[PDB]
Formats: C-alpha cells, sequence, structure tokens
C-alpha cells in the first residue's frame, strides 16, 4: 500500500456523464423529466399543501446583521454591521422577494 | 331519474288503435286520468278488469309499479365530502367546518396563531 501522504488521493465517485448528472436511475426523474414531473406532483392538493406550509414558514422569519461573537460592542463591528443592513434595502428588489425566489428549491431540489 | 315505484298499465294492442270503438276509446282516456290523478289519499284504490287467458295462464290486463333490481355501485355522498375536505385543505382553512378550536388564535402576537394568520400575515 502507498504510504500516508498528504492531499487527496482519490474522488466524490460521482455519475457524471457528458455534463448532466445520472445519480437517479428512473428516466423520469432525471434532468429533462422532471421538471414535468415535478409540475405535475404539485397539482395534488397534499404535495402543494406540504410544500406551501414549509415555504410559509421560511418566510415569516427575520433578518439582521449582528457583529461576530467576542467583539460585539467594538465601534469598528458595529459600523461593519450598518453598513451590511443598509445593503439589504439598497437592492433593485426587495430582500423578502429575494429569499422568495430562494425557496424554489423546495421542488426541484436546489437554485442558482 | 331514479324513477323506481311509478305505476304501469298494461293494454291489450287493439285498445291503443285510433279506429277503436268509444268504449275502448274511453277506457283508455280514463286510463290517462287516472295515470295523471292518482296520490296517495285516504281514498285510494282500484277496480280492474281480471282475465287470465286459457292458453297462456298470464293476465292480458295488468297494474303494477315498475322494480329494479341493483343497487348503485358507488357512494356519491363520502366522494363528495373528501374532496370537499380536500379542497378546504388547500388554503389550510378548516376552520369554516371544524369552528374555532381554543388550540387556536387569529392574534399574531399571541403564541397560538393559525395557519390561516401567519398566511394573511406574509
Amino acid at each position: 500500500l502507498p504510504p500516508f501522504r498528504m492531499g487527496e488521493v482519490g474522488s466524490l465517485g460521482l455519475k457524471v456523464k457528458n455534463g448532466r448528472i445520472y445519480e437517479e436511475p428512473r428516466q423520469a426523474l432525471r434532468f429533462p423529466e422532471s421538471i414535468k414531473t415535478f409540475q405535475l406532483m404539485m397539482r395534488d392538493p397534499a404535495v402543494a399543501a406540504s410544500v406551501n406550509i414549509i415555504k410559509m414558514f421560511v418566510r415569516k422569519v427575520n433578518w439582521r446583521f449582528v457583529p461576530p461573537k467576542g467583539k460585539e460592542q467594538d465601534p469598528k463591528m458595529l459600523e461593519r454591521a450598518d453598513f451590511f443592513n443598509s445593503l439589504m434595502d439598497d437592492m433593485e428588489h426587495d430582500w423578502a422577494d429575494f429569499i422568495n425566489s430562494v425557496m424554489s428549491f423546495c421542488t426541484y431540489g436546489f437554485c442558482v | 331519474r331514479d324513477l323506481v315505484g311509478m305505476p304501469k298499465i298494461g293494454l291489450p294492442p287493439d285498445y291503443l288503435d285510433e279506429n277503436a270503438e268509444p268504449e275502448k276509446k274511453a277506457f283508455v282516456q280514463y286510463c290517462k286520468t287516472v295515470v295523471n290523478d292518482m296520490i296517495a289519499n285516504d281514498r285510494a284504490g282500484l277496480i280492474w278488469p281480471r282475465y287470465i287467458d286459457p292458453d297462456t295462464k298470464e293476465d292480458i290486463f295488468e297494474f303494477s309499479l315498475v322494480s329494479r333490481q341493483g343497487a348503485k355501485a358507488y357512494d356519491t355522498g363520502s366522494i363528495i365530502d373528501r374532496y370537499s375536505k380536500q379542497i378546504m385543505m388547500a388554503f389550510m382553512s378548516d376552520v369554516l367546518a371544524m369552528g374555532q378550536s381554543k388550540y387556536g388564535s387569529f392574534s399574531l402576537a399571541d403564541s397560538k396563531t393559525s395557519l390561516l394568520a401567519m398566511s394573511v400575515d406574509i
């Protein structure tokens, strides 16, 4: 066996093939067909309600910027927190809308 | 369209002709009046001719209520109730049918808020 060495030796072992992930064996749940299958499932009242309750719970919460622990009262960190807080409300769209768009991953499993 | 139990009259074919004798025409008119005006009443009763053919042993006249054999294969009430409950679940508005339970509240400042109020907050 090779000796111990710092740095990676193997790989994740993912089943990517020509740039498309092939983890899921069923054809109905892979990339091209999953856009339609998931939209078919959302029509059922039970699945729709289960997804919507989770989406509602996340959107109920508020967000805020705070100084890192150990330096709570440092004026410099307070000014940094104020700057980053002001950054949230200066966007072309509201922060709540951004959080709303993020929750699309409750259906497709990811978001970009 | 449920038609079980309606009266039915059976007459020889020659009674329904257009050239029939006046007696048969009067008989048919009276039968029509009976069919139109018969109702459950303290004077309900019938006097009807009865003759059994010697060679067939079946009455040539008859008076009976239509009967049905089978029963509907599905219970529509349960299905309708199930779908109504499914509709009410989509909006999380079951309070309409279950009333206002003491474990739920409509106040957003109270730690018992229901899902309907939570969504109205959104």
